[PDB]
RNA sequence: AGUAAGGUCAGCUAAAUAAGCUAUCGGGCCCAUACCCCGAAAAUGUUGGUUAUACCCUUCCCGUACUACCA
RNA sequence: AUGAGGUGGCAAGAAAUGGGCUACAUUUUCUACCCCAGAAAACUACGAUAGCCCUUAUGAAACUUAAGGGUCGAAGGUGGAUUUAGCAGUAAACUGAGAGUAGAGUGCUUAGUUGAACAGGGCCCUGAAGCGCGUACACACCGCCCGUCACCCUCCUCAAGUAUACUUCAAAGG
RNA sequence: GGACCUGGCGGUGCUUCAUAUCCCUCUAGAGGAGCCUGUUCUGUAAUCGAUAAACCCCGAUCAACCUCACCACCUCUUGCUCAGCCU
């Protein structure tokens, strides 16, 4: 046997870990502002319970927390 | 007269020149006339008269020019025409009959 | 222009015996082209004096560093 | 006329390269002889089959081809990298003949003379044979094949700001 | 694409070899000089072919004219040939 599609493998994996260090930082403000709309849909969807629910403010004392940081 | 001046460790070709008819302008375009015929076309690097710069000078005082083209040759009788290039609205030629 | 320090083969480095290594040229090696291996070319910026010899002195040329100086 | 015939004519040499001839001499040079000799011997030596001049031969035709004579007396002083052939009457050296031509070669074919040395030890290299292994080659290792960097073409994604469009609401309460 | 076959190749292995042979070893040479000769470049108005081993005093046991196919100029047209062509 061979390793012909190992090889194949073997540079798209070397090709794509190249281009993620090259693109390192323009991917750290990507992924920081798509966790901040991802936060903000979170934060969409528990004011549509209360909402349709016939309320008219979130519950007292309750504070939506950020689940998506460090 | 065309002088040779020491500036930066660079030698500049400074043309001596006499206003004539009108006035120069730093702003206004200008072009190098050889006897009639048109050697260059463009604007000054440096317009500088008695070790003073002046934007605009008069008919009848002495400035020297020293050009962005350092190919450009500065005889003793030389001439320069300075102009004011204004874009104007084209209009068709196509006229249809009415 | 002056003043200082300067000058090698196309470059560079030693010696003053002018050689070595690149660049260039041709040959060899190979199937052939490279690499590689061999050969040849290439002068001490110039004037003389000066000495083994130019490395000393001087003439002139060019550039380097700085300044005078100039629209 | 891409056919046929006639006249004249070129086939050179800055350079590089292959093969060969002759040499750089004293185991030689010249002469006599054909192997018991005498001379020569470094700027009048060894060494051109070249150059130049003349003559001759062939031929209708010769600075031109060949031979000979005369003049001339160069480089060269044993050859870098590398490389060729040869196991015996061989290599090496010497001599002759022939084919073909009107004539013409330092070339070719061929006959003969004198007459060697090493021959043994190895397995990178060149190459072979036997048994094996491996192989993505098959235009077959001058094979096949992997990435960076280009025009052109095709699709996709991300994405700042903004704009448009669509969806939902009363499935409600007073 | 997977697994085989054959063949080629291998800077592939073992073993045994090479007798003028791969290397060392014996002998004369080549490359150095001059000449002769061929070829390649260049040149010229002025052939062709061979052209790594397996071309290169090769076709040519051979070019002053002829040979000759080449070039330039002139000439001919059922043409030595029931044509012709070294295209
Ligand atoms: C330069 O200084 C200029 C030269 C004139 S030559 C007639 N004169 C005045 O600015
Ligand atoms: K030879
Ligand atoms: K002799
Ligand atoms: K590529
Ligand atoms: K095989
Ligand atoms: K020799
Ligand atoms: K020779
Ligand atoms: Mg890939
Ligand atoms: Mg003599
Ligand atoms: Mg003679
Ligand atoms: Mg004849
Ligand atoms: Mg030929
Ligand atoms: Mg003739
Ligand atoms: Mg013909």
């Amino acid at each position: 046997k061979n390793v012909l599609k190992i090889r194949r493998r073997k540079m798209n994996h070397h090709k794509y870990r190249k281009l993620v260090k090259k693109t390192r930082f323009l991917r750290r403000k990507v992924q920081e502002g798509r966790l901040r709309r991802k936060q903000i849909k979170f934060e969409k969807d528990l004011r549509r319970i209360w909402l349709k629910a016939g309320l008219k403010e979130a519950p007292e004392g309750w504070q939506t927390p950020k689940i998506y940081l460090r | 007269a065309t002088f040779s001046v020491t500036e930066g460790k660079k030698k500049v070709p400074v043309a001596g020149c006499r206003v004539q008819k009108g006035q120069l302008e730093k702003q206004k375009k200008f072009k190098l006339t050889r006897n009639g015929h048109v050697i260059w076309k463009g604007s000054l690097t440096s317009l500088k008269h008695h070790k003073d710069d002046i934007s605009i000078v008069k008919t009848g005082m002495d400035c020297g020019l020293s050009l962005d083209e350092d190919n450009m040759e500065f005889q003793v009788g030389d001439r320069i025409v300075c102009y004011e290039e204004k874009q104007i609205q084209a209009k068709t030629s196509w006229d249809p009959g009415f």
